């Protein structure tokens, strides 16, 4: 989940 | 944009204590109810290694040691307990805004 | 599985420019955003900007605006950071990101010649 939320999308 | 400053600059720890990292942003780093703050870890000669995102998300692979907390513009990274392998420079990055900012890092040593 | 492989360390020449780059595997580039970063022992860490792979789509810092060139190629999967018109100052250790930002490459130091 790192993907989704370690930056603001 | 966003400024991140870290206290301590660092801090010597006895082995099998809690310390604590903190970060201030100079604005809000929410959406939408998250935090858009990351730390991350590195040690010389190394890429810095993700240890928690979006406020208290624990990265995969890294030990439960590790725990982040905080909203808005207040932030903790906090290592409970303290080992020995965990000497290093600690970072924090705050991916709301762009540019994305990170702290000025904190250097933990064990004592 | 996934592995961001920089190229090697540079000495440049002042005024020159240089091309560093950044090769995935285990992962499909035109999945995610590449980020590039900039480390300096002094000035620590700064983010240079991110592209898409996908549609070459570019944001850069302000700061870096006339001095970083990212470009990216889905087939190679890899990405690259032309650093143009180099000084002092641009002597510094440079990563590449994905995954967000969860996975990064072993960086590259670029060392400038007086």
């Amino acid at each position: 989940n790192a993907y989704n939320m370690s930056i603001r999308r | 944009d966003i400024v991140l400053t870290q206290s301590p600059a660092s801090l010597a720890v006895s082995l099998g204590q809690r310390a604590t990292i903190s970060c201030k942003a100079s604005q809000s780093v929410d959406h939408d109810g998250d935090s858009y703050m990351n730390w991350f870890q590195q040690k010389p000669g190394q890429s810095p290694k993700l240890l928690i995102y979006a406020a208290s998300n624990l990265e995969s692979g890294i030990p439960a040691r590790f725990s982040g907390s905080g909203s808005g513009t207040d932030f903790t990274l906090n290592i409970h307990p303290v080992e020995e392998e965990d000497a290093a420079t600690y970072y924090c990055q705050q991916t709301n805004e762009d540019p994305y900012t990170f702290g000025g890092g904190t250097k933990l040593e064990i004592k | 599985q996934v592995q961001l492989q920089q190229s090697g360390d540079e000495l440049v020449k002042p005024g020159a420019s240089v091309k560093l780059s950044c090769t995935v595997s285990g992962f499909n580039i035109k999945d995610d955003f590449i980020h590039w970063m900039k480390q300096r022992p002094e000035q620590g860490l700064e983010w240079i900007g991110r592209i898409d792979p996908a549609n070459g789509y570019t944001k850069y810092a302000p700061k870096f605006q006339d001095k970083a060139t990212m470009t990216a190629d889905t087939s190679s999967n890899t990405a690259y950071l032309q650093l143009s018109s180099l000084a002092s100052e641009d002597a510094a250790v440079y990563y590449c990101a994905t995954y967000g930002v969860a996975y990064w490459g072993q960086g590259t130091l670029v060392t400038v010649s007086a």
